RNA sequence: GUCAACAAGUACCGUAAGGGAAAGUUGAAAAGAACUUUGAAGAGAGAGUUCAAGAGGGCGUGAAACCGUUAAGAGGUAAACG
RNA sequence: GCGGUGAGCCUUGAAGCCUAGGGCGCGGGCCCGGGUGGAGCCGCCGCAGGUGCAGAUCUUGGUGGUAGUAGCAAAUAUUCAAACGAGAACUUUGAAGGCCGAAGUGGAGAAGGGUUCCAUGUGAACAGCAGUUGAACAUGGGUCAGUCGGUCCUGAGAGAUGG
RNA sequence: CCCAUAUCCGCAGCAGGUCUCCAAGGUGAACAGCCUCUGGCAUGUUGGAACAAUGUAGGUAAGGGAAGUCGGCAAGCCGGA
RNA sequence: GUUGGAUUGUUCACCCACUAAUAGGGAACGUGAGCUGGGUUUAGACCGUCGUGAGACAGGUUAGUUUUACCCUACUGAUGA
């Protein structure tokens, strides 16, 4: 017989399997639709997800409620190294899909890149790359190489670079880099080629990816929980309290007939570490690294023209299980997926922003940075100095 | 006595058993099986590091229940354990076979172990009491065990 | 291992008697 | 080796319990060696057989 | 075949009245494995007895279910069968 | 199984059992080779049956799958060193940390058990891990009364004799 | 000699059952509960490593306050003087 | 997408309030090794009517033990081939 009171069907269909995630990087599946008319530039970036702050600034929607008012908003903090381009690859058009046609790598490729492709870089003789390294100073080795662009630059239609990030100037444990591959639009494939190898063996700073205030899309890998059961993964009601052999259940799974289990059923099993791709994350800050200028460094990447302190994006104390941010970052809007230190890739959306919440010029006022390691009350550390007074531990 | 596999020649091979050994059958088949076909020294060096739980069994045949190891795609398997009674009474044996062969005259550093098997032993009767005023079979599967050592270089 | 017919008849009774009480007629 | 005979015969000659018998444990086979009441009497003149004393309560703080 | 070929109305069960089994076979002869060797021992390896230990103290013969091992063959519509 | 009969067969190997060996019969079944076995067996003519099994929630005995799975989770708790020993998470000694907390996890009895008591020895079984431990196994030892009980007395009641 | 979370009955070293005697200090009305001394024991027929789901036993919870459910079931509140 | 409630074991019914709307059904009258056990509901008991009576009632009332997954599959995750 039909259930009495309908309700909606809980969780989502559209994200089934809920598994584990094969990769860790997080991978692009879909980059935006290439076309020629445009500027040569690249699609996608690759930075790792450093902790969460708060901001202040006045906003400007016509006929709205906070127009010309303060909000606070929820930031987000993604440290984002130059990425160094070592590699082309082109696919080509196929009525079987995209098959890969020829890969070029760089003469110099560095260890931080060739750890990526070891196990065991400890035990292993690091030998990578070496036989084919000598094809750039070779001659009948060099000339296979320009018959290599060549035949990729009349068969591809797509050009994809082969980057890496730079783990040393990252404070975390790991030194393996992550490698992408982040495919270059605008321009006829011949004018996309030459500019890629241009860029080979150097870097690309974020803001020549990236712009101030532009939505984009985040893809990564969501916080892994484990083995969770209905009640956590798919939000099903609680049984009643006196209920026999448990209640954190679902209590039928299916009719009589079909004689078996659907699909379709909430069921025990991995929650998170899944991986997801979510849109439309406004960019609010492109911010620059530590740099060493005068003999003393100029570290002011949080200052804004309405609050000019000396301050840094780092808070006091440092993000919290993270450490702690010298190169240059991003400061997206809102939530984005993953632990700290997760690499995230992000790239320019797919889609063209019309909406006025899209195209909306923002410009902060106030970026906290008290210490997220408890109850934080100071912004800097002469500010604490200068309210607390001389301590006891000073004056020794 | 008596053995399956009389060997290919009785000169450059020696010999052990071992009857109703209080191991268990099962977890004693699969620890021959791993030693099978392996040379005296690598088998006594594998056979003391199932103790230490740094190699392990793999289960093959006798796995229904038996959880899943590291070590054990070293076999190409999945699922293994460390059986350390089955490896310690197959040390014994072990040591006892290779004095058979200096007994009669062989370089114990060139012995394989060709043939091995476990059979089924005559089983041993305990009770268990069980729910309402019930009494159950609480049985033991003791092995025989039987070895080949044939040298060969 | 002894068995008792006892433990069986009695048993017999509160699987009949379950079904009684479980069973509206 | 086990010395739970002699720890039993040492409350008995002694009037204490087993809790309080003290038995040398560098000595530890010279008391092996007694099984029966005379050689207990002579351990506990010598001294390797003491009995302890009674863990204090005081009435201090209820004073 | 008597419940009972045997330490059987026995062991055991039940307060009691009463109920009530299982269990035969080394070899002609104990000649029942001295001695050596590994092990803490059980257990083995040699050696020896005997026509025979493929007769080693619940041992004549030693089937099947079931199991181990070697050998050969094969394996995604469960096997099996005409 | 019995009466007859084959100057039947057999320790130079009977029965039985096994068999990728050879065959026969429509079939019930049979014959032969090989291996194992170690003392009896079979053909024809009649005679006589407790005379042929897949089933009966069949009877008794054995054995699988399940399965090295369920499990070994009631009552807060162990640790370090030494000793003996082939071997120590579990024995003993010491040290610590704890619990019963005098309506005890203490000290003695009545019923009931029947040697479990106590020594020494073992190390197979048993004590659902393990034991160098045991209420297990072996070998010895141990219960002393005019006064402590029984015994005596009658109680509810039981019970002969005379009838 | 045992007299019982191992000598007895319950098929067993079975959370059951099985008649009594003696009875310390503190708190307190108290042979209540809690902690200790005398005396006793080794966590009740295994350890080790992890800290997932589901349980079983125990806790807490913003803002509402029975709207839950057949039913205030369960828990909470109340508490001594 | 088709709700929150009062009464009722209710399915239904009816009413209050909200809402874009408060449509109708099925799946062993979907679903008990998923629960609950309110209706029915064995043994206790009370009343009415019936019966000489034991008893009966398709009448009312109150009290009344809800067992097992460790197998195969399906399903959800996890290795792997
Ligand atoms: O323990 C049992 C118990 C439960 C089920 C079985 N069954 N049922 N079918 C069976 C088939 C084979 C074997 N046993 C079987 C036996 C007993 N109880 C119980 N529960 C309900 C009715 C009767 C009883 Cl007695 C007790 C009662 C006391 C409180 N705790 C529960
Ligand atoms: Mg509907
Ligand atoms: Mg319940
Ligand atoms: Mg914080
Ligand atoms: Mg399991
Ligand atoms: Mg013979
Ligand atoms: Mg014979
Ligand atoms: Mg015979
Ligand atoms: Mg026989
Ligand atoms: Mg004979
Ligand atoms: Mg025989
Ligand atoms: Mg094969
Ligand atoms: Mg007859
Ligand atoms: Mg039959
Ligand atoms: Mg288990
Ligand atoms: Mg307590
Ligand atoms: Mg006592
Ligand atoms: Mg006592
Ligand atoms: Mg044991
Ligand atoms: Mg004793
Ligand atoms: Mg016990
Ligand atoms: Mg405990
Ligand atoms: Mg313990
Ligand atoms: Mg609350
Ligand atoms: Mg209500
Ligand atoms: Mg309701
Ligand atoms: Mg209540
Ligand atoms: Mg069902
Ligand atoms: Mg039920
Ligand atoms: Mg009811
Ligand atoms: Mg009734
Ligand atoms: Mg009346
Ligand atoms: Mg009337």
């Amino acid at each position: 017989s039909h259930r009495k009171f309908s309700a909606p069907r809980h969780g989502s269909l559209g994200f089934l399997p809920r598994k584990r995630s094969s990769r860790h990087r997080g991978k692009v599946k879909s980059f935006p639709k290439d076309d020629p008319s445009k500027p040569v530039h690249l699609t996608a970036f690759l930075g790792y997800k450093a902790g969460m702050t708060h901001i202040v600034r006045e906003v400007d929607r016509p006929g709205s409620k906070v127009n010309k008012k303060e909000v606070v908003e929820a930031v987000t903090i993604v440290e984002t190294p130059p990425m160094v381009v070592v590699g082309i690859v082109g696919y080509v058009e196929t009525p079987r899909g995209l098959r890969t046609f020829k890969t070029v790598f760089a003469e110099h490729i560095s260890d931080e890149c060739k750890r990526r492709f070891y196990k065991n870089w400890h035990k292993s003789k690091k030998k990578a790359f070496t036989k084919y390294c000598k094809k750039w100073q070779d001659e009948d080795g060099k000339k296979q190489l320009e018959k290599d662009f060549s035949s990729m630059k009349k068969y591809c239609q797509v050009i994809r670079v082969i980057a890496h990030t730079q783990m040393r100037l990252l404070p975390l444990r790991q030194k393996k880099a992550h490698l992408m591959e982040i495919q270059v639009n605008g321009g006829t494939v011949a004018e996309k080629l030459d500019w890629a190898r241009e860029r080979l063996e150097q870097q690309v700073p974020v803001n020549q990816v990236f712009g101030q205030d532009e939505m984009i899309d985040v893809i990564g890998v969501t916080k892994g929980k484990g083995y969770k059961g209905v009640t956590s993964r798919w939000h099903t009601k609680k049984l009643p309290r006196k209920t026999h052999r448990g209640l954190r259940k679902v209590a039928c799974i299916g009719a009589w007939h079909p004689a078996r289990v659907a699909f379709s059923v909430a069921r025990a099993g991995q929650k998170g570490y899944h991986h997801r791709t979510e849109i439309n994350k406004k960019i609010y800050k492109i911010g620059q690294g530590y740099l060493i200028k005068d003999g003393k460094l100029i570290k002011n990447n949080a200052s804004t023209d309405y609050d000019l302190s000396d301050k840094s994006i780092n808070p006091l104390g440092g993000f919290v299980h993270y450490g702690e941010v010298t190169n240059d970052f991003v400061m997206l809007k809102g939530c984005v997926v993953g632990t700290k230190k997760r690499v995230l890739t992000l790239r320019k959306s797919l889609l063209v922003q019309t909406k006025r919440r899209a195209l909306e010029k923002i410009d902060l006022k106030f970026i906290d940075t008290t210490s997220k390691f408890g109850h934080g009350r100071f912004q800097t550390m002469e500010e604490k100095k200068a309210f607390m007074g001389p301590l006891k531990k000073d004056r020794i | 006595v008596r053995y399956s596999l009389d060997p290919e020649n009785p000169t450059k091979s020696c010999k052990s058993r071992g009857s109703n050994l209080r191991v268990h059958f099962k977890n004693t088949r699969e620890t021959a099986q791993a030693i099978k076909g392996m040379h005296i020294r690598k088998a006594t060096k594998y056979l003391k590091d199932v103790t230490l739980q740094k190699q392990c069994v793999p289960f093959r045949r006798y796995n229904g229940g038996v959880g899943r190891c590291a070590q054990a795609k070293q076999w190409g398997w999945t699922q293994g354990r460390w059986p350390k009674k089955s490896a310690e009474f197959l040390l014994h044996m072990l040591k006892n076979a290779e004095s058979n062969a200096e007994l009669k005259g062989l370089d114990v550093d060139s012995l394989v172990i060709e043939h091995i098997q476990v059979n089924k032993a005559p089983k041993m009767r305990r009770r268990t009491y069980r729910a309402h005023g019930r009494i159950n079979p609480y049985m033991s599967s003791p092995c025989h065990i039987e070895m080949i050592l044939t040298e060969k270089e | 291992g002894l068995q008792i017919p006892a433990i069986l008849g009695i048993l017999g009774g509160i699987l009949a008697l379950l079904i009684l009480i479980l069973n509206p007629n | 080796s086990m010395l739970r005979l002699q720890k039993r015969l040492a409350s008995s000659v002694l009037r204490c319990g087993k809790k309080k018998v003290w038995l040398d444990p560098n000595e530890t086979n010279e008391i092996a060696n007694a099984n029966s009441r005379q050689q207990i009497r002579k351990l506990i003149k010598d001294g390797l057989i003491i009995r302890k004393p009674v863990t204090v309560h005081s009435r201090a703080r209820c004073r």
